[PDB]
């Protein structure tokens, strides 16, 4: 009389443990293997009252290649993975697997482009934590990579009908979920630290940040953007600015694919059948959201 | 996050600040 | 921490001809190196950073060479205005720690020349002070080594006198140095003869001066 | 392409400390990084820090523990050097130069350990010794090149204090063969030094000779005739 049922699991990409996990994974990778020359940080008293804190430290620069890695479950531990189509990424999963790794993954840190993640493997899909929130973050995963070709020379190359055709897909996406009559527009970043206000990314161990103004000046060839590499920076891992070593041989180069982008909306009382959006990111662990979304780590019970 | 400078320079230019992760975010 | 070595401490050279500047590290500083040039009552002058990377305005005779622990510091033609004294410096640790090198001096090579030699006893305007102090001049000599050796009484003095030498004349290439001898006023007068003994590369044998005090 | 000038000579007394100056013109100031150099009387360059202006952060040598401090001004070009708890060996001339280290103000740097910019340099003489114009004393012609022909003579600038002095020959108008001395600071704490000429043995009885002798860390400004007899 027993009958045969599938394991059902309700995820939250949004309250995963494993994305606080990698966070702290990377910046110990970093703290170990990206020290910077030397660093500034606030040292507070409970009173409230900060005071810079200064750390000087041997900072040897390394030309670094993308090392793949992946989370397995512990002994008595179990990974889930989501394999519905279009998973929202919250809520039920009609069809789950289990796993004894995730997928490899080559993690960058960067904001406003999600470079080398994982593809959608139908059209483009994008989430949410709650998408009336203007103040939640948008992660789009593309089906779809965009090569962005970088060089010590001050620019990033990116195919123009590429990232045109890709701007008009998200927003029949925003569409889908905001209004087939709204009208859809993209606006540079409202501002911030330059990390914030432009793409910007490590590559082999160099800070880039590039003027992303062209990529989100758009109306429902090649595109040149203007890029640096800085050594003296705001830090990802906590609040403080870090100054790292000059590049070594000169002529630095970056191949990456655009597989994501963080994308933030005007908060809009103003009553007008249209929605903004705009670059975001800043906190990494909406990176790290964008590769672990489809995993859910249980108890073998 | 330094929210509080943070809050005073996006202000300055007419806007709200807030921390979007460590970084200062213009809104 | 990272100690610079420099040699040889003092160089002798005929001006037209050929200098070369050594500088170790006492451990690997890969190419942070850089030499300066100082003449007396001056400012250091940039040469060479990154170890061969000739400074804005610096001549081309000036080359540098060298990695690691090793470095050369070259100088083709000297000129009048090389001969000075020359400073290597690692910038290569960090934390930063950076040193220099204890220095060398360039000097002109020319022929021996014996110094003369004259003693000067103190005048009564400084005796009536308290004080008493013998001078013993040794007038443009070649090279710099010389010795000065003080007798009272034919008692050999030590431990009681000041030796000053100028820099190298700009015209004949020589040196001039002073030694003086300070006493009391009460110890002067309870002596008779003071002397100076002077040996030099260029005096066949020591040449002595002398006064019986009063 | 810059230009950095240097505040004035001190004298302090030790225990105390010394704030020295350097104003640096001739380009954007944060793009730059100032280093203090010190030298000891008759000694070599000594490396005391360094600091990375555009992020304020200082580096020092570690045998200056917690008594130098450099700091700049950003509204001013100034970088200043503080020296504290000053020992007589603390004595030396303390040169300030700089170096460009790129577009700083728009987050990128070289951090150029090299000096290419130098100061004047600034003499910081400390001492428990007092101001003091030195005692003149004439050095006679009498012994020298037997029988006359070339005699020699000269002046003993004794018991000053601090360095520097002038020495000069009627006023300045001899020169040749004139040999001025190096100072050698006494176990007094008192500055001393010896000033020299050969003149022709025949020239006297005729001529005169005269050091002329300033200091002007004293305002003393002295004669002496040096005669023969
Ligand atoms: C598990 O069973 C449910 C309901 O019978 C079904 O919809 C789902 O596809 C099954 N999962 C898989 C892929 O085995
Ligand atoms: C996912 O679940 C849906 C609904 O049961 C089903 O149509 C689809 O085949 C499942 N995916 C697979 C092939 O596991
Ligand atoms: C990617 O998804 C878009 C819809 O968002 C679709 O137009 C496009 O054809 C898809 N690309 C492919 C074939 O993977
Ligand atoms: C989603 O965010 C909006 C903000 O406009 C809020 O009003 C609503 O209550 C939120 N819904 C949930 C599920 O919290
Ligand atoms: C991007 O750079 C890679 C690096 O080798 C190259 O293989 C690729 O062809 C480039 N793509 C473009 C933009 O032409
Ligand atoms: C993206 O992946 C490519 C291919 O391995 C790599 O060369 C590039 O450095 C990566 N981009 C990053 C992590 O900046
Ligand atoms: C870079 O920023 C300037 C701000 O003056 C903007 O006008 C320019 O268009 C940006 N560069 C790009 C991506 O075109
Ligand atoms: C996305 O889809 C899930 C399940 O289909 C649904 O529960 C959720 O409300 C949707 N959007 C949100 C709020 O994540």
């Amino acid at each position: 009389e027993v009958k045969l049922e599938n394991v059902t699991e309700n995820f939250n990409m949004w309250k995963n443990n494993m994305v606080e996990q990698m966070h702290e994974d990377i910046i110990s990778l970093w703290d170990q293997s990206l020290k910077p020359c030397v660093k500034l940080t606030p040292l507070c008293v409970g009173a409230g009252s900060c005071n810079t804190s200064v750390i000087t430290q041997a900072c040897p620069k390394v030309s670094f290649e993308p090392i793949p890695i992946h989370y397995c479950a512990p002994a008595g531990f179990a990974i889930l993975k989501c394999n519905d189509k279009k998973f929202n990424g919250t809520g039920p999963c009609t069809n789950v697997s289990t796993v004894q790794c995730t997928h490899g993954i080559r993690p960058v840190v960067s904001t406003q482009l999600l470079l080398n993640g994982s593809l959608a493997e139908e059209e483009i899909v994008i989430r949410s934590e709650n998408f009336t929130n203007n103040a939640k973050t948008i992660i789009v995963q593309l089906n779809e990579s965009v090569v962005i070709n970088c060089t010590g020379a001050g620019h990033c190359n990116l195919s123009k009908t590429q990232w045109e055709n890709t701007l008009e897909q998200i927003a029949i996406k925003l569409k889908e979920q905001f209004g087939n009559n709204k009208t859809i527009i993209f606006n540079p970043s409202s501002g911030g630290d330059p990390e914030i206000v432009t793409h910007s990314f490590n590559c082999g161990g160099e800070f880039f940040y590039c003027n992303s103004t062209q990529l989100f000046t758009w109306n429902d060839r090649n595109i040149t953007l203007p890029c640096r590499i800085k050594q003296i920076i705001n830090m990802w891992q906590e609040v403080g600015k870090a100054m790292y070593a000059p590049p070594i041989r000169g002529q630095i180069r970056c191949s990456s694919n655009i597989t994501g982008l963080l994308l933030t909306r005007d908060g809009g009382k103003d009553t007008n059948g249209t929605e903004i959006f705009r670059p975001g990111g800043g906190d990494m662990r909406d990176n790290w959201r964008s590769e672990l979304y489809k995993y859910k780590v249980v108890k073998i019970e | 996050x330094n929210l509080h400078f943070c809050q005073l320079r996006c202000k300055s230019l007419g806007l709200l600040g807030k921390c979007a992760g460590s970084f200062c975010a213009c809104x | 921490d990272i100690v610079m070595t420099q040699s040889p401490a003092t160089l002798s050279v005929s001006p037209g001809e050929r200098a070369t500047l050594s500088c170790r590290a006492s451990e690997s500083v890969s190419s942070d190196l850089a030499w300066y040039q100082q003449k007396p009552g001056q400012a250091p002058r940039l040469l060479i950073y990154g170890a061969s990377t000739r400074a804005t305005g610096v001549p081309a005779r000036f080359s540098g060479s060298g990695s690691g622990a090793e470095f050369t510091l070259t100088i083709s033609s000297l000129q009048s205005e090389d001969f000075a004294v020359y400073y290597c410096q690692q910038y290569n640790n960090w934390p930063p720690r950076y040193t220099f090198g204890q220095g060398t001096r360039l000097e002109i090579k020319r022929t021996v020349a014996a110094p003369s030699v004259f003693i000067f006893p103190p005048s009564d305007e400084q005796l009536k002070s308290g004080t008493a102090s013998v001078v013993c001049l040794l007038n443009n000599f070649y090279p710099r080594e010389a010795k000065v050796q003080w007798k009272v009484d034919n008692a050999l003095q030590s431990g009681n006198s000041q030796e000053s030498v100028t820099e190298q004349d700009s015209k004949d290439s020589t040196y001039s140095l002073s030694s003086t001898l300070t006493l009391s006023k009460a110890d002067y007068e309870k002596h008779k003869v003071y002397a100076c003994e002077v040996t030099h590369q260029g005096l066949s044998s020591p040449v002595t001066k002398s006064f019986n005090r009063g | 392409e810059v230009q950095l000038v240097e505040s004035g000579a001190e004298v302090k007394k030790p225990g105390s400390s010394v704030k020295v100056s350097c104003k640096a013109s001739g380009d954007t100031f944060i793009r730059y990084s100032f280093t203090w150099v010190r030298q000891a009387p008759g000694q070599g360059l000594e490396w005391m820090g360094r600091i990375i202006t555009i992020l304020d952060v200082a580096h020092y040598a570690p045998h200056l523990q917690g008594r130098v401090t450099i700091t700049a001004d950003k509204s001013t070009s100034t970088v200043y050097l503080e020296l504290r708890n000053l020992r007589s060996d603390d004595t030396a001339v303390y040169f300030c130069a700089g170096v460009y280290e790129g577009e700083a103000d728009e987050g990128e740097y070289d951090n150029n350990g090299f000096l290419k910019h130098w100061g004047q340099g600034t003499l910081v003489t400390v001492s428990s010794a007092s101001t003091k114009g030195p005692s003149v004393f004439p050095l006679a012609p009498s012994s020298k090149s037997t029988s006359g022909g070339t005699a020699a003579l000269g002046c003993l600038v004794k018991d000053y204090f601090p360095e520097p002095v002038t020495v000069s020959w009627n006023s300045g108008a001899l020169t040749s063969g004139v040999h001025t001395f190096p100072a050698v600071l006494q176990s007094s704490g008192l500055y001393s030094l010896s000033s020299v000429v050969t003149v022709p043995s025949s020239s006297l009885g005729t001529q005169t000779y005269i050091c002329n002798v300033n200091h002007k860390p004293s305002n003393t400004k002295v004669d002496k005739k040096v005669e023969p007899k």
